[PDB]
């Protein structure tokens, strides 16, 4: 099992981490997993994903055994993650959750003024919630 | 006992049609046969729902099954026997030459019945009375010469039919059509009770011969339009073989079998638009073919299958395109064109395996197995994988996804790269790098520059090859400084024109290819400013454009250039003298240059790097 934490603006990677139920993805995976993700938010953006309402999508995409999930905000960002199975216990309430946390995480971090909007997510101090976030989930 | 159901790909692509037979005709008749063959090849002239699905082709323990033991038999019925037998003659009323067409007539009617004999089918005649038309109930001798006919056959008068003139002869031959749909969906009904009585007895419970039955049965039911009756029962012949043991040498001809099953109930799947159904069957049985093989599984083998498996799916998914469901392609222009592209990856990586394993010291036929890589190392091109690429490039392009093509536009170049064939590779490269660079995403984009460093070395387009080192060399501070000092010393050179440096890499011939190139060849960021436009015809603009690098390497500090402008009238950081404007100009004219073009280091940025103004 792997998760893939992704906020996503409009064309980059803002914050992108490859974790594990264990560590980090070891696996040279990186790149690959980087543009499937930014193919897959393009496609749905131009087919009507851009909304309104915060977006919930499950299973918009299926990588080899990495299912995703993408989520929208009015304010125009995106989220993503994988789960490394075909098949492997979890739930999608607890997705809902996540995300709601991971939203919440973003805003508190859109606090940070020194942060332009449009950047990777340099903080350690807020990337390491991330990563307590992943522990939550994985 | 449990033979193959069949071993034979490339069967019935297109929707199963009934075959209805004409004898070996000669160019005599040709000619007026041009007209019934017209009629014919009417059937195709005509609309589908014109159209009779039925076409023409032409010739000179328990007990065994008959018509389903072999699949050839299942061939041999498929085309080679017709459901029925129709010999068209030309019928002339006439007193004694009349009687010779009796005669005539009667000897190819006995060799016909001869061959039914061989093969129990039924028969029809097609007589023209080439003569007038007269009101039915007129021809006593119509009545004479089919009793003619019986005694010498006794085919039925119904079975005998007539065309007399070509504007006739059409409707005539619409009517045909229809009594031999009459007769065909007889026979076909005939052979279906056959199977089923069949399918009843077992020799002692071979369970497989059933299963041959069952399929055979589909057929039947596809011929007879019950699409979901022969469907389901492919789907039980489907059970029947997860019932049978895996595993054996058999268990790979199990997957082929399974994926024939597939083909065609996915097939009456999207005919009947069952679409989720037809995705369900597919995954459901292709993860049990992964599960079933752990090796062997030389991986030119239920991994090249798999993308065949995908390839007939993307085969139906464009099926369903010419039929116009919408929904999966919405969701997904083609599923898995893509995915079968990329299997056919694997299978070349496997390919490459076998050549590692063939690289071992390499008693069971092994060397055949063997000799089986040697057949797999035929399909190691790879080029179809190209083009399966370029299937799903085109496909996701219908509903017009450029992202996604471009990515797999990247697949084809790193490909050919694989391959080794950099022209083309560059080609799509040359595409896709304005484009990454507009997707603003460095990261994705250097990793394609360095791959379009490769390409152009390999071939010598120099120019672009510059091109992407410099706008890599603009932000490249991604990668290492060394790298970055090693490549502006291969711009000088590229700008003298002598070789480049990356000769770690470079070899002679294509050395010599590109030492040819740039006799043709013809032409980090700063910033812009102005202090003073639209003046009086007497100002005097000045150096207001700031000349900044940030590359940490330093570009040599050679010399400047300022390009004039001609709008209405024709009249770290690093600062050196240019005394740009001293040339007293006319007024109002905002002389903006279209690219900076000053010679620090070497020419330029060329790579469209320029700001407007103040």
């Amino acid at each position: 099992m792997a998760f893939c934490i992704a906020v996503i603006g409009k064309d980059n990677a803002p914050l992108y981490l490859t974790t594990s139920d264990m560590e980090q993805e070891l696996e040279l995976q990186y790149h690959v997993n980087a543009a499937l993700d930014v193919v897959e938010e393009k496609c749905l953006i131009g087919k009507g994903a851009p909304e309104s309402k915060e977006l919930y999508l499950g299973l918009l995409y299926s990588t080899e055994n990495h299912k995703i999930y993408g989520f929208v905000t009015n304010t125009r960002v995106k989220f993503i993650v994988v789960i490394d199975s075909s098949n492997v216990a979890l739930r999608e309430n607890e997705v809902r959750a996540i995300f709601r946390n991971l939203h919440l995480l973003y805003t508190d971090a859109i606090c940070n003024p020194f942060y332009i909007p449009g950047e990777s997510l340099t903080s350690k101090k807020f990337d390491r919630a991330v990563q307590k976030l992943m522990s939550g989930t994985a | 006992m449990t033979m193959d159901a069949t071993a034979l790909p490339s069967e019935l692509l297109v929707t199963p049609q009934p075959l209805v037979g004409f004898c070996g005709l000669d160019t005599a008749r040709v000619s007026v046969h041009k007209a019934v063959w017209e009629a014919f090849s009417g059937s195709l002239q005509r609309k589908a729902a014109d159209r009779a699905a039925v076409q023409y082709k032409l010739l000179p323990e328990w007990y065994h099954p008959k018509g389903i033991l072999k699949r050839n038999w299942m061939l041999k019925h498929l085309h080679v026997l017709p459901s029925v037998v129709v010999l068209f003659q030309d019928m002339e009323w006439n007193d004694l030459q009349w009687t010779e067409k009796q005669v005539q007539c009667a000897a190819i009617v006995q060799a016909l019945k001869n061959t039914l004999q061989e093969r129990n089918t039924r028969l029809c005649l097609v007589l023209l009375q080439r003569a007038a038309p007269l009101p039915p109930g007129e021809d006593l001798l119509a009545a004479e010469r089919a009793a003619s006919l019986t005694n010498a056959c006794g085919i039925t008068s119904k079975m005998l039919f007539i065309l007399p003139h070509t504007e006739h002869l059409t409707g005539y031959a619409l009517r045909l059509e229809s009594a031999f749909l009459d007769m065909a969906q007889s026979y076909y009904a005939l052979m279906s009770k056959r199977i089923r009585n069949h399918r009843d007895q077992l020799t002692a419970a071979h369970t497989s011969l059933k299963i041959r039955h069952q399929f055979k049965l589909g057929f039947v039911a596809e011929m007879r339009q019950d699409f979901s009756t022969g469907q389901k029962h492919y789907f039980q012949a489907y059970a029947n073989l997860d019932e049978i043991r895996i595993n054996d040498g058999n268990c790979l001809e199990i997957k082929t079998l399974a994926g024939f099953l597939n083909y065609k109930i996915c097939r009456l799947m999207f005919k009947l638009k069952t679409p989720r159904d037809a995705i369900n069957q597919f995954i459901i049985h292709v993860e049990k073919h992964k599960s079933r093989v752990g090796f062997k599984d030389l991986a030119f083998e239920h991994h090249a299958w798999l993308s065949t498996q995908h390839s007939v799916f993307a085969e139906l998914f464009c099926e369903a395109i010419k039929n116009g469901l919408p929904a999966l392609q919405t969701q997904h222009p083609g599923i898995y064109y893509h995915k079968a592209a990329e299997f056919v990856m694997k299978r070349r990586d496997a390919a490459m395996e076998a050549y590692a394993a063939m690289q071992a010291s390499s008693v069971a036929e092994q060397q055949a197995n063997m000799q089986l890589c040697d057949q797999e190392r035929s399909y190691n091109h790879s080029a179809a994988i190209i083009a399966l690429l370029s299937q799903a490039m085109a496909q996701f392009k219908i509903y017009k996804c450029l992202r996604f093509r471009k990515k797999l536009a990247i697949d084809m170049a790193e490909e050919y790269l694989k391959s080794g064939d950099h022209a083309k590779a560059l080609t799509l490269y040359s595409l896709m790098l304005p484009d990454y660079r507009q997707e603003k995403w460095t990261t994705i984009f250097t990793d394609v520059l360095l791959k379009t460093l490769r390409c152009a070395l390999l071939s010598g387009s120099v120019a672009d090859y510059i091109a992407c080192s410099v706008e890599a060399l603009s932000l490249r501070h991604q990668s290492d400084q060394s790298e970055r000092i090693l490549i502006l010393e291969n711009l000088w050179q590229v700008f003298q024109g002598v070789p480049p440096m990356p000769k770690t890499q470079l070899t002679p011939e294509a050395q010599a290819l590109w030492t040819s190139a740039l006799a043709n060849v013809k032409s980090v960021e700063m910033c812009a400013t102005f202090e003073r436009v639209q003046l009086s015809n007497d100002d005097l603009l000045q150096l207001q454009l700031i000349v900044r690098v940030l590359t940490d390497i330093p570009l040599r500090i050679r010399s400047f250039h300022v390009i004039l402008a001609d709008a209405g009238n024709p009249q770290s950081y690093y600062q050196l003298f240019c005394s740009t404007e001293a040339q007293q100009f006319h007024e109002n004219t905002q002389l903006r240059i279209v690219r900076l073009e000053a010679h620090m280091g070497t020419d330029q940025v060329a790579a469209l790097l320029t700001c407007s103004s103040n």
